[PDB]
RNA sequence: UGAGGUAGUAGGUUGUAUAGU
DNA sequence: AAACTATACAACCTACTACCTCAT
């Protein structure tokens, strides 16, 4: 869907382990822990919605 | 692997210091703690409403039955259940002309019709009790069914409220008159049918509950105490705090908070929390600014001092919203060092539907699910074996409790709100989901919000329910 | 009395109209 | 007197707090 994404470099991406997030042992200036778990539940909800729309129901 | 702990069913006192668990059966077996000498009924309405009320009262005088006493117990008669006497004589009746109803009917907007009818009933009651020598403890407003139907807020052919009884009690609050509105179809269902030919207000099996509720409301509004709580510690004060918001247009709703207070008995001493034009309805987070918080706390403390002479050792606060830090900090320094302050939030929007593997039975009422020290669940709804039925409908839903600040035992507040759920007076049900400090909360907020013009509401409860 | 219906914002995302030295 | 350029709150991007009614 995006033909200009072919030149992306993965070093600019940043990854954070979910273990300390779910254990409440992650806290950074970039993302708040409350904001992080909010992003997590949002991702869960959106993935669930896309999963049932892929069910053809 | 977690389990569900059990909280015992709380007990309510009765006559001669007797302890039961059901209010109806305990009343039928023992009766009230304190006796009243006699009540005198007053009625306003048409002569048709007068004869309907007379027929229903003499029917109440007779012992009436239901299908079975396991769930809906039979009514042993008002005299045999309360020790008070009800008669069809010495009754003060005021007539309303139906021609005036016809004159008020053809108005364009139903709001002014509601206003004029409500004011007509109000000053009729005021005139009736300001001239008649015969004392009337409870006035029975027999509203006609077509008035309740055709004069609805959205019926199709600002501080005043469109609800009839809301405005009725709001403008009757300034004269200390215990009134109770009775819908006509409730006690005239025998001759009331639908268009098909059936009573849509059917009580062919269930009228015993109606007799029970009407009788206990009449006794409570008379002045007598039907039942109280069993065990109350020396120095614990419950504060069920209202956090219901109205949608009062461009008028600043802000915080229409009120507060209920149970200290030693079932006595509720509601003092009017401020309207508080701070934090306009764009800011409706119910964050109480310190001056009003300390004013309400001072009201509660002064009421406790007047009723008990001793400083309370622990204040229980019940609400339904989250509590911010500055509000509790304002709540702290006014309280003495010896006492303790703790806040509980009760909510329904949290979903938790516990189902059953075999059979078709729900969760037995009294189960407590503990998630943490702060958060916990209480199943105040569902099956109860004393009833041999469920108080809930379909699947019960619990109330999510959570202590915010202060140190207290979680099972202590669990059993305390379980005991608080048993004190419903307007309806003689076994128990309700929300506690009675929160059950009365929305209704008394609706009562107070319907008349801004008052400044010192009475702190009793007869003029509200 | 409890499950569907509904306006409107927690609190930090990114667009109006500046003024700081 | 003027170069960069973020500023100072502010309008809004998905889902939290509460209402209100529909009929069992």
């Amino acid at each position: 869907q995006l033909p200009k994404t072919e030149t992306y470099n993965g070093q600019e991406s940043i990854r954070i382990s979910t273990s300390d997030i779910l254990s409440g042992r992650y806290d950074t200036d970039f993302i708040r822990n409350y904001e992080c778990q909010r992003l997590i539940v949002q991702l869960i909800n959106k993935a669930f919605e896309l999963r049932m729309k892929d069910k053809n129901v | 692997m977690k389990e569900l702990i059990y909280i015992e069913e709380p007990s309510i006192l009765f006559a001669h210091g007797q302890k039961c668990t059901d209010p109806r059966d305990g009343l039928a077996l023992f009766g009230p703690l304190n006796q009243i000498y006699g009540i005198k009924s007053g009625v306003v309405g048409t002569q048709k409403g007068l004869q309907i009320f007379k027929s229903y009262l003499d029917k109440i005088q007779k012992p009436i039955y239901n299908h079975n006493n396991i769930t809906r117990p039979m009514f042993p008669g008002f005299e045999a259940v309360f020790g008070c006497k009800w008669e069809s004589q010495n009754i003060v009746f005021k007539e309303i002309t139906d021609e005036e109803i016809r004159r008020y009917l053809f108005n364009a907007s139903t709001h002014k019709r509601t206003y004029d009818l409500v004011t007509l009933f109000n000053d009729k009651i005021i005139t009736a009790n300001k001239n008649d020598e015969e004392r009337v403890d409870v006035w029975f407003v027999i509203v006609p069914e077509e008035i309740y139907k055709y004069c609805r807020p959205n019926s199709v052919l600002y501080n005043y409220d469109a609800q009839f009884h809301d405005q009725l009690k709001a403008r009757l609050l300034e004269h200390t008159i215990p009134t109770q509105i009775l819908r006509e179809s409730t006690l005239a269902w025998r001759d009331f049918k639908n268009t098909f030919g059936a009573p849509i207000r059917d009580f062919s099996k269930i009228e015993g509950h109606l007799a029970w509720t009407i009788s206990t409301a009449a006794y409570y509004k008379a002045g007598g105490k039907p039942w109280k709580l069993g065990d109350i510690r020396p120095g614990v004060c419950y504060l069920g705090l209202v956090y219901k918001k109205i949608e009062k247009s461009k008028n600043p709703q802000n915080a229409c908070c009120a507060a209920q207070m149970f200290l030693d008995n079932g006595d509720g001493t509601v003092f009017k929390g401020e309207v508080g034009p701070w934090y306009n309805p764009e800011k409706g987070e119910y964050h109480l600014k310190p001056k009003e918080a300390k004013a309400l706390l001072t009201q509660a403390l002064e009421s406790y001092k007047e009723q008990n002479k001793s400083y309370p050792k622990e204040v229980f606060i019940h609400a339904r919203t989250r509590f911010n830090d500055e509000e509790w900090n304002a709540f702290n320094e006014v309280t003495p060092k010896n006492t303790n302050l703790v806040g509980v939030t009760i909510t329904k929007s949290k979903p938790l539907k516990l189902y059953k593997t075999e059979g078709a039975f729900p969760i037995m009422r009294g189960n407590a699910y503990i998630v943490d020290e702060k958060k916990a669940f209480l199943w105040t709804l569902g099956f109860v074996p004393k009833l041999q039925s469920t108080l809930s409908m379909e699947v019960p839903n619990p109330i999510f409790i959570e202590i915010n600040k202060g140190e207290a035992e979680i099972q202590q507040v669990l059993k305390d709100i379980l005991a608080l759920t048993k004190l419903n007076y307007n309806a003689c049900i076994y128990a309700d989901g929300e506690p009675v400090t929160l059950r009365f909360a929305n209704k008394i907020g609706e009562i107070l919000t319907a008349s801004t013009e008052i400044k010192t509401p009475p702190l009793a409860f007869k003029y509200y329910i």
